């Protein structure tokens, strides 16, 4: 059952491991949305004022 | 875009007081096209002369 512990245990990290690494692209790919929203929003903003 | 603005602003002032300068010069040397005088003109000569 040392074993059973052991490898369990390994994989259990990796699972963490892995969920993580998908945590984190969730958050690159939000960061494009909302970002990409800050330059519409900018230039759309910016060619009306100017044209006013 | 406020500095565009205001370079916009700055552009135009400029174009603008280049037009009425060259009217101005135009204009002042159509003035003296009938305000030259040979006396006038002669003391003209005088004081150049007497600078020389």
């Amino acid at each position: 059952d040392l074993d059973l512990a052991k490898a369990s245990a390994t994989d259990q990290l990796k699972k963490a491991k892995a969920e993580a690494q998908v945590i984190i692209e969730q958050a690159n790919k939000r960061r494009s949305q909302i970002l990409d929203e800050a330059k519409a929003e900018a230039e759309q903003e910016r060619t009306k004022i100017v044209a006013q | 875009a406020q500095a565009e603005i205001e370079a916009e602003r700055k552009r135009a002032r400029e174009e603008l007081r280049k037009q009425v300068a060259i009217l101005a010069v135009a204009g002042a040397e159509k003035i003296i096209e009938r305000s030259v005088d040979e006396a006038a003109n002669s003391d003209i000569v005088d004081k150049l002369v007497a600078e020389l």
